[PDB]
């Protein structure tokens, strides 16, 4: 930031970019190391009622693993694990380089 | 009768009832069930409108305080923490998300204790919340305007 | 018009892809005639191919074939139609639709221990 205009009119032109527009080196952007102090808030389950834990329990939804056939317990249309994916769209942004 | 607010018809364990329904009601274990309320010992406690309702209930739920035998949990701690709560409510020192709190307390209370002390505590604080509420309210909301 | 790149290195683009297609599943039909008729590895082999056979008839067009097969692109399509063939070969000279050679033992699919 310190840089003589000679200096800078040489840097644009050798580099082909406009280099004192994006500095490299942080000089007064940059936030204050001492900042205010925060008031982080809470989450859904901060209330005093209608929150009992066995209606938001989620880790014991989890079941075992449903048997479809088994060795010892055990004209349709052939199938697929999910439906064929879709193609990718070129993108409308920059397609090509 | 105009004068007239509430009346406990049944002792303390039954809970209270206002005057519009205590306009057409009789004073059978049934009428006052379906009244939402029971015939305990048909002690006809009437309070009109001078009476600070909240103050009335709260001297209720700390006699049920000195009054616990303290053997089982949820009416030895809950009973105290309602005592504690309703406290804070005549001072009106919380917040309506405290109302909702304290029917959870007397629910988790009632039905959960080994004889039905822990009930006759829960249902005279679920009776003020149903039907006082509005008074409850008023009060947190003017405790916070004259203390901020 | 044709194809100039596939896009995929290493896959060559087909000048002919309609009569590769029909060649290549006709001959998976013909080896799928000679798998016993309750395997349902024939039957739903047969069916796949059978519905691809059709929509080759079908569509004369490069582009809208590939649209309607789903298969990406019309050379992948025709590379999994040589993998499916080498497949059903391999599959007769297994012969799977038999029972199972084995039970595991009556602990070994169980968890938690
Ligand atoms: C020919 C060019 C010679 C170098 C020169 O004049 O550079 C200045 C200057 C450098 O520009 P700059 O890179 O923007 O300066 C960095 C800061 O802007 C400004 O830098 P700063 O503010 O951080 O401090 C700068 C300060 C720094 O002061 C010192 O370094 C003093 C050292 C004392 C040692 C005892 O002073 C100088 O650099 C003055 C020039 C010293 C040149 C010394 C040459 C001989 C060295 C010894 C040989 C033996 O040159 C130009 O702008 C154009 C140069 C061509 C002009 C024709
Ligand atoms: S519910 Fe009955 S047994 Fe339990 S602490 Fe209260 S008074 Fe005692």
């Amino acid at each position: 930031a310190s840089a003589t205009r000679v200096i800078q009119k040489l840097r644009n032109w050798a580099s082909g970019q406009d280099l004192q527009a994006k500095l490299q080196l942080r000089y007064q952007e940059i936030a204050k190391r001492t900042q205010p102090p925060p008031k982080l808030p809470v989450g859904p389950s901060h209330k005093l009622s209608n929150n009992y834990y066995c209606t938001r329990d989620g880790r014991r939804e989890v079941v075992p693993p449903s048997i479809i056939m088994s060795s010892q317990k055990a004209e349709k249309k052939a199938v697929t694990p999910a439906p064929p994916m879709k193609r990718w769209e070129l993108s409308k942004d920059q397609p090509y380089l | 009768w105009d004068n007239l607010l509430a009346v406990i018809p049944g002792g303390s364990s039954t809970p209270l009832i206002p005057k519009s329904v205590c306009e057409t009601v009789l004073m059978d274990f049934d009428a006052l069930v379906q009244a939402q309320t029971g015939l305990g010992t048909a002690a006809v406690i009437v309070m009109d409108r001078s009476t600070d309702i909240v103050k009335a209930i709260a001297r209720l739920i700390e006699f049920y305080k000195h009054e616990s035998c303290g053997q089982c949990t949820p009416c030895r701690e809950g009973v105290d923490w309602m005592n504690k709560v309703m406290a804070r409510f005549v001072k009106g020192d919380a917040r309506p998300a405290e109302i909702d709190s304290l029917w959870e307390i007397s629910k988790q209370i009632e039905g959960h204790t080994i004889c039905a002390l822990g009930d006759g505590a829960a249902w005279p604080v679920q009776g003020l919340i149903r039907h006082f509420r509005p008074e409850l309210e008023d009060r947190m909301q003017r405790f916070a305007q004259q203390h901020r | 018009l044709l194809k100039k790149t596939t896009g995929l290195v290493g896959l060559a683009v087909c000048d002919t892809p309609h009569e590769r297609l029909t060649i290549l599943y006709t001959k998976t039909l013909d080896i799928l005639k000679h798998f016993p008729k309750h395997a349902a590895y024939r039957k739903y082999t047969e069916q796949i191919t059978n519905e691809k056979l059709d929509m080759v008839k079908a569509e004369p067009d490069v582009k809208k074939l590939e649209a309607l097969l789903q298969g990406g692109e019309v050379e992948e399509v025709i590379l999994q139609a040589e993998k499916e063939l080498s497949l059903a070969r391999k599959m007769l000279k297994w012969k799977p639709w038999e029972p199972l050679v084995e039970e595991p033992p009556a602990n070994q699919w169980k968890w938690p221990i």
